[PDB]
Formats: structure tokens, sequence, C-alpha cells
């Protein structure tokens, strides 16, 4: 089992910085997940209207929101690549680190390389197919932002060295924050 | 003559699906598809396509299954679906003997009842049910919103499917 403190942005219209305002200047979700190999009863618990979901429901939400927020952050940070633009940059870097912690806590449910189910460790092609409709829904020109993201993950894997899309995605977002931080000097 | 394709998708919940399908050229059975969402086996019973070409076809079908499941998950997350649930997709291309334009179709049924179907003329999906619902409206909005579910789908039916029939 594990404890995952999730920083969940909204599901409504607004600037990502404004949506995550209290996180940037510091109230989001404490989860508790349980996992077993042959047991199908794998459930997650939301503490503090508190909910009980299946692991698959929680994991789908987590991946879907990671992908939606990445696109939202990237479009906000591309617009300024200004005072809030440096503040947006600092909150994004803080957010990447928060998402890396969330991911490592989720990974504690496994503790095996070959034994991490294909279902939760998809490659770029699979991930981009699986979450096409879910992520695309949110955005105006969603189809194009999704293709842009896939090509950029494909560039990341080509520059580094088949392997998990989430790790390639973390590399892409860590790079955006690096470019972002370096630019805030001038 | 024709290529028909049938896909039955048994959803125990939004996250788990068992696929069972097949395809036929003319009168007889040429392909079989079976397995859970993560490990679906796709086979050509006869060596119609050479190894490289078959691998490409399998890749396209596997991408389709992931996207299909993704759409079902989205409809549930946005509008709520009642599970367990079965979806049937029946699609294909038929080449008239006279020589006119191929007749193409893609019909979707849910729990044995007509739901939505593709209209290739303008590459748009329509409701086949007379029961209006948020679910039907939402599903159609999604299907009619993207190049993938409209134009690429029409090209699969009018071009890929037709060329496959002409070849074998
Ligand atoms: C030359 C070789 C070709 C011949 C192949 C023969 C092999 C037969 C295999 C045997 C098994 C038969 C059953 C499987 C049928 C699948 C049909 C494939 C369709 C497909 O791949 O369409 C692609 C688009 O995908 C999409 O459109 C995905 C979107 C999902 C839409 C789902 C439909 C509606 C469901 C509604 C559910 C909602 C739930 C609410 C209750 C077209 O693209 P492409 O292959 O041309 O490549 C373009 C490269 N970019
Ligand atoms: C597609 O068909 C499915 C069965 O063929 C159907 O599932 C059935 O749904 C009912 C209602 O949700 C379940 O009944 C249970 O829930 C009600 C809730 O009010 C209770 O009162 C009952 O006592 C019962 O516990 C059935 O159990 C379920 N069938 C099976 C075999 O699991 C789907 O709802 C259908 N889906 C669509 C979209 O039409
Ligand atoms: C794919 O699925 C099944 C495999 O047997 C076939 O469905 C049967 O079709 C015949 C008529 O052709 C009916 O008498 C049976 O009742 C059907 N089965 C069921 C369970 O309803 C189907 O023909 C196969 N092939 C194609 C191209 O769909
Ligand atoms: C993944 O690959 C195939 C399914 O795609 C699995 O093999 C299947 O085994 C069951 C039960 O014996 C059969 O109903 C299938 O038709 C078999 N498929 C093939 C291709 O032979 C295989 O066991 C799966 N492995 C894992 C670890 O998930
Ligand atoms: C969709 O296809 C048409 C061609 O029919 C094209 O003009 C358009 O740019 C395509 N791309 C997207 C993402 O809409």
């Amino acid at each position: 089992n594990t404890e995952i403190n999730v920083i969940n942005s909204g599901d409504k219209e607004g600037y990502i910085f404004e949506k995550l305002s209290e996180f940037c200047t510091n109230n989001y979700e404490q989860w508790k997940c349980y996992y077993d190999n042959k047991k199908n009863n794998n459930k997650c618990k939301m503490e503090i209207k508190n909910k009980v979901t299946s692991f698959d429901e929680f994991f789908d939400f987590w991946v879907r929101k990671l992908l939606i927020d990445t696109i939202k952050w990237e479009t906000e940070l591309t617009y300024c690549i200004c005072n809030k633009c440096n503040k947006n940059c600092v909150c994004f870097d803080k957010w990447v680190k928060q998402k890396e912690d969330e991911w490592t806590n989720i990974m504690k449910l496994f503790t095996n390389k070959h034994d991490i189910p294909k279902k939760y460790y998809l490659n770029i092609n699979d991930l981009f197919d699986s979450f096409f409709f879910q992520v695309i829904y949110k955005f105006n020109e969603g189809e194009a932002k999704w293709n842009e993201l896939k090509e950029n993950l494909k560039k990341q894997i080509a520059s580094s060295k088949s392997e998990a899309a989430i790790k390639v995605l973390f590399n892409h977002i860590k790079e955006i924050a690096t470019i972002c931080k370096d630019n805030n000097t001038n | 003559q024709r290529l028909h394709m049938l896909q039955i998708s048994y959803f125990r919940d939004p996250y788990h699906v068992w696929y069972q399908g097949n395809a036929s050229l003319g009168g007889h059975l040429t392909h079989v598809l079976e397995g859970p969402d993560t490990n679906t086996t796709i086979i050509q019973l006869q060596p119609l396509q050479e190894p490289e070409s078959w691998a490409r076809t399998q890749s396209g079908l596997q991408s389709y299954l992931l996207q299909f499941h993704g759409l079902v998950r989205l409809v549930h997350q946005e509008r709520t679906l009642a599970f367990p649930l079965t979806i049937r997709c029946f699609l294909g291309c038929e080449l008239p003997p006279e020589g006119s334009r191929a007749h193409v179709f893609f019909e979707v049924a849910v729990n044995g009842s007509s739901f939505v179907s593709f209209r290739p003329e303008r590459a748009l999906w329509q409701a086949d049910t007379q029961v209006t619902s948020g679910v039907v409206t939402f599903t159609l909005q999604q299907l009619n919103a993207y190049n993938r579910t409209r134009y690429e789908l029409r090209e699969f039916l009018e071009d890929t499917c037709v060329q496959y029939v002409q070849k074998h």
C-alpha cells in the first residue's frame, strides 16, 4: 500500500496558475491505494465528501489529468517564451517536482521492473492511442496539441536512447522547466 | 465482392474489456480477434498479407482498440454508462457487380440495440436510436469532432477495405 498526496487542478475554464493559485503560493487531495497481484479488489481511498474508487479508476484519472495539465501548462508557458511569466515558471517547476513525487509514490505499489503490468506502463504509441479521446476533449485544437505532444515525446526518446511514455513525459516537462528557468534570467 | 468485420466488446466495468471479433471475405472467415484489452490476439487464418504488411495491419488494429476503449471511458466519465455493457461494431465494404461506387458501413449497437452509424457521404455519424439521451448526443459530438473518426475512418472503409477486397 501507499499514500499519494495529489495536486489536482480543476475541471473548469481558467489560467492553470489561477486554478493552482494556493499551490503556487504555499488544498489538494490525500489518497491511499492498495494493490495485490491476483486480487481484483484493488481499491483507492480519498480522505478529508471523501471517495472510494478502484485502482484503475484512480490511475486513469491521474494519467489523464497529468496529460491535460502538461498541455495547459505548455500552452501558457509557450505564450511567454513579463512578471507573472516568471511566477508561472517557478510554479511549473514546483508542479513538475510535485508530479514526480506523486508518480514515485504510485510506483511503490509495484517494486518490480518486469512485473509492472503493461496496463500501467504504456509506451508513447499506446498512451497516445489510449488517451486520445479523453485528453483531446478538453481543448480547442486538441487534436493538434496531442500530435505536437506525441512528436515532442518522440524527439525526447530519440535524443536520449520500447520504454514508458510517463518517463519520457517527465523528461519533456523537466526540459520545459529548464528552458523556462534559464530564460527568466534576462 | 465484400469484406465484413465484426467486433464485440464486453465491458465488465469502464477499465476492463474482452474483445471477440472476426472478418470475412465473401462467404468465408479470414480473421479472428480475441482477448483482454491489454493482450488482444489478432490472426489472419490464411496468409493473405505477407509478414511485414500483416504486422502493419495488426499495429493499426491495436491502435484502433486502444482509442475505442478510450472513447468508452470518456463517455462514461462525462455522461455515465451502466455496466456491464456490450458494444457491437459491424463494418465493411461491398463492391457492386455493376461497377458503381462501393457501399460502405460502420454500425454500432449497445446491449443488442442500434445506437449510432456512419454515413460516408459527408463522413458524419448519426443516431440509429429514436431514444434521445445525453449519451447519444455526447458520443456523436465526439465522433463528429475529429479527422480521425470522420475522414480517416471513411478512408479505411472506402480505400483500405476496398483495395483489400480487390487484391484477394
Ligand atoms: C490492408 C489491410 C486492411 C484490412 C484489415 C483486415 C483485418 C480484420 C481484423 C479482424 C477483426 C475484425 C474486427 C476489428 C475491426 C476494426 C476496424 C478498424 C478501424 C480502423 O483502424 O480505423 C482507423 C481509424 O480509427 C478510428 O476511427 C478509431 C476511433 C474509434 C471509433 C469507434 C467507433 C464507434 C464506437 C462508439 C462507442 C461509444 C460508447 C457509448 C456507449 C482508420 O485509420 P487507418 O487504419 O486507415 O490508418 C491511418 C493512419 N493515420
Ligand atoms: C447492459 O446489460 C447489462 C446486463 O445485461 C446491464 O447490467 C445490469 O444492470 C442492473 C442495474 O444496474 C444490475 O442490477 C443491480 O443493480 C440494481 C440497482 O438499482 C439493483 O436494484 C439490483 O438488485 C442489482 O443488484 C444488474 O446486476 C446488471 N446485470 C449484470 C448481469 O451484471 C447494463 O446496465 C446494461 N447497460 C446499458 C448501457 O444498457
Ligand atoms: C463472427 O462471429 C460469429 C462466429 O460464429 C458469427 O455469428 C453467427 O452468424 C451466423 C450467421 O452467419 C448466425 O447463425 C449465428 O447465430 C451468429 N452467432 C451469434 C452468437 O449470434 C459471425 O458470422 C462471424 N463472422 C462475421 C463476418 O461476422
Ligand atoms: C498474452 O498473449 C496471449 C493473448 O494475446 C496469451 O495467450 C492466450 O492464452 C489463452 C489461454 O490459454 C488463449 O485463450 C489465447 O487465445 C492465447 N493466445 C495465443 C496467442 O495463443 C498469453 O498467455 C498472454 N500472456 C500474458 C502474460 O498476459
Ligand atoms: C483534417 O483534414 C482536412 C482535410 O480533409 C485538413 O484540411 C485539416 O487540416 C485536417 N487536420 C485537422 C487537425 O483538422
